[PDB]
């Protein structure tokens, strides 16, 4: 037989969504979720302490079976994803432990009502701002949020779900 | 001086004058007597320091479980309180205040500052809590002016 | 026989040519998996396939680098006529899509924002002082203000304490009139130059400061007398009182004095009071 094969693009993008409530009483988490910044929102200016809404999506697929996993997200003062200052959100899904403003998932999909919802990954965490190493004074330099992803196919057969310390 | 009703402070006695309210740093409003936008510090005859803080004066709203004085105690916590302002009422030779003298005046001063937290990990620093310090002195006036008056007669 | 992988379908162009034999091939007797798409192409004879990643019997496979979508394409001809004869073979394709599985994706920027506070407040207030007529003791009050000529008048000037730092109480000056204006004449400055008590030294009387009971208390005796023509027996005594800790020393201006054949005050400290000469 022959083995003709080319390649294939994949696409994922992360996005800041609102926790606005249009009711008196309605829930933040699915709230968050209802709509999303554009470019000319930014820089979005947060307060500290606030929570912080993320949405990752894979983009134009119609497959089922793909399952969007974290593994490290994390935070610098720069867009250059290794730059330094640096603070740890998530690792291999599971939340960073020191952090008593502790980082979380949600994977409200049940009710979220989009398609393919396995390929979306969300989570919050709560604001914050970077301190000089030896001033001990909080710094004015803009917060950059970046994370890293897989591709966790269930037919593949992995338990990429965050087994954590709870 | 929007501050809501329930949570109003009272400032002086019910019979205190508007004049006297304003030249205080509280508010008036016709029928009362309660402290203002911002925060607060008087001094009293008896030797005792009342100090009045609002919940906003930090951005974020500091959970009041992280402030102490310049010295620590017992008697240097918080007093009665509610959920927008918080009153610390000690006196005036306690809890770390310093005193000093000037030809005219004795002075007392104390500095109030919250512990805000930073967190570490391997790579750099953060922090969620904005910082708070707040200086104040009492002044008390000496040079008292007094009059008695007497009478006397030959024996 | 080309594949294109697109995000969400496979564009699958096989030719009709397949065999390249200049033969007709394909009497609708083909398949791409178990889905037989065709897109006539009467011009390029290339017959065109289509079909979602997941479906036709697509094998979504992974790798520690790349996603793969494996499609079998097949041909199984049909005998034509009434005979068991097939011109051609049947052909299998494997088709193999790879798709990168791990990015990096990152967010815009945050612009941190909080409001330090940082301020210096002050307030003010007064002291409580008092000056008082005192019975012969010192100890309790005598509201009988009445005096009789040489009779000594006891006095007692206190600052109140409460829960100041400790206090010394001072007395500046002291003027006796027939009225309650200080600079009514007749006046006369019994007490002054910072606390001299100059009553002891020009009548010759007893009239003299008494060792501090308290350092907030300060006592003093008085002789009583009149003035030449007054009539009434009233006079509005008016003074000055100062007020530091007991930490301050006793220097040139915080004292009391009196001229007790010689200088000998505060209760000991007496060269403080040496310039009460003057
Ligand atoms: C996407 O993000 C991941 C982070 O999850 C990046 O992986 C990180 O790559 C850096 C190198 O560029 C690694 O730093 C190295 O750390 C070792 C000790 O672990 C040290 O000995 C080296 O000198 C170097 O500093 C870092 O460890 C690694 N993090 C993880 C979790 O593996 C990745 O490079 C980013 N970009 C991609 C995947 O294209
Ligand atoms: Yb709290
Ligand atoms: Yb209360
Ligand atoms: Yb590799
Ligand atoms: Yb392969």
């Amino acid at each position: 037989p022959l083995s003709i094969a080319e390649l294939g693009p994949l696409n994922v993008y992360l996005q800041i969504a609102n926790g606005q409530c249009q009711t008196k009483g309605c829930d933040e988490a699915a709230a968050a979720y209802t709509s999303f910044y554009t470019d000319a929102d930014y820089p979005v200016t947060k307060v500290l302490r606030d929570p912080v809404y993320v949405d990752v999506q894979i983009l134009g697929r119609t497959d089922p079976n793909l399952v969007l996993t974290l593994g490290r997200c994390w935070a610098t003062t720069s867009p250059n994803a290794f730059s330094l200052p640096q603070w740890d959100i998530l690792i291999d899904g599971c939340p960073y432990a020191d952090d008593r403003y502790l980082s979380a998932l949600v994977p409200i999909d049940h009710s979220s009502g989009l398609p393919f919802p396995t390929h979306h990954s969300r989570f919050l965490f709560k604001m914050f701002t970077f301190v000089d190493p030896h001033s001990m004074e909080p710094l004015r330099e803009k917060v950059y949020i970046h994370c890293s992803t897989a591709a966790c196919v269930p037919g593949q057969g992995v338990s990429c779900e965050p087994s954590c310390s709870r | 001086c929007e501050v809501p009703r329930d949570v109003r402070v009272p400032c002086g006695v019910p019979d205190i004058s508007p004049s006297a309210c304003d030249a205080i740093d509280c508010c008036h409003d016709g029928q009362s007597c309660y402290f203002g936008t911002g925060a607060t510090v008087q001094c009293t005859k008896d030797g005792h320091f009342i100090v009045v803080v609002a919940k906003d004066v930090t951005l974020p709203h500091i959970d009041l479980e992280t402030i102490s004085l310049l010295g620590q105690g017992q008697d240097c916590g918080p007093a009665d309180s509610n959920s927008a302002f918080a009153i610390y009422y000690f006196p005036v030779t306690y809890c770390g205040t310093v005193v000093m003298e000037e030809p005219g005046v004795i002075v007392y001063e104390n500095r109030m500052t919250s512990s805000y937290e930073v967190g570490v990990g391997p790579l750099g620093a953060i922090t969620r809590d904005s910082s708070f310090e707040l200086l104040f002195q009492c002044r008390y006036r000496a040079t008292s002016v007094e009059t008695l008056v007497v009478e006397v007669q030959p024996p | 026989v080309a594949v294109e992988c697109r995000e969400d379908l496979a564009h699958v162009e096989a030719k009709k040519d397949l065999f390249g034999i200049g033969q007709f091939i394909d009497p609708a007797d083909l398949t791409l998996g178990t889905c037989p798409p065709s897109a006539e192409d009467p011009a390029a004879q290339v017959l065109i396939f289509e079909s979602p990643l997941q479906n036709c019997g697509s094998v979504l496979t992974m790798t520690e680098d790349s996603l793969v979508y494996t499609f079998t394409l097949n041909y199984n001809p049909k005998p034509l006529g009434s005979a068991p004869v097939v011109r051609t073979s049947q052909a299998v394709v494997i088709v193999e899509c790879h798709y990168p599985r791990k990015h990096n994706v990152s967010s815009l920027a945050l612009d941190p924002l909080w409001v330090p506070f940082s301020a210096a407040k002050m307030a003010e207030e007064f002291l409580y002082f008092t000056l008082k007529l005192t019975t012969d003791d010192f100890q309790f009050e005598r509201p009988s203000y009445q005096y009789f000529l040489g009779d000594l008048i006891h006095i007692e000037a206190t600052v109140k304490q409460y829960f100041h730092v400790p206090l010394r109480v001072y007395v500046d000056r002291c003027v006796a009139t027939l009225s309650p204006d200080a600079n009514s004449s007749p006046s006369y400055a019994f007490i002054d130059n910072y606390g001299c008590l100059l009553d002891g030294r020009i009548t010759g009387s007893d009239s003299k400061f008494v060792s501090r009971p308290a350092e907030n208390k300060l006592d003093f005796q008085l002789e009583a007398f009149r003035f030449q023509g007054a009539d009434s027996g009233m006079i509005y005594i008016t003074c000055h009182l100062k007020a530091t800790s007991a930490a301050y020393p006793l220097d040139a201006e915080h004292r009391a004095c009196s001229y007790i054949q010689g200088w000998k005050e505060v209760s000991g400290a007496d060269p403080i009071c040496a310039s009460c000469e003057s």
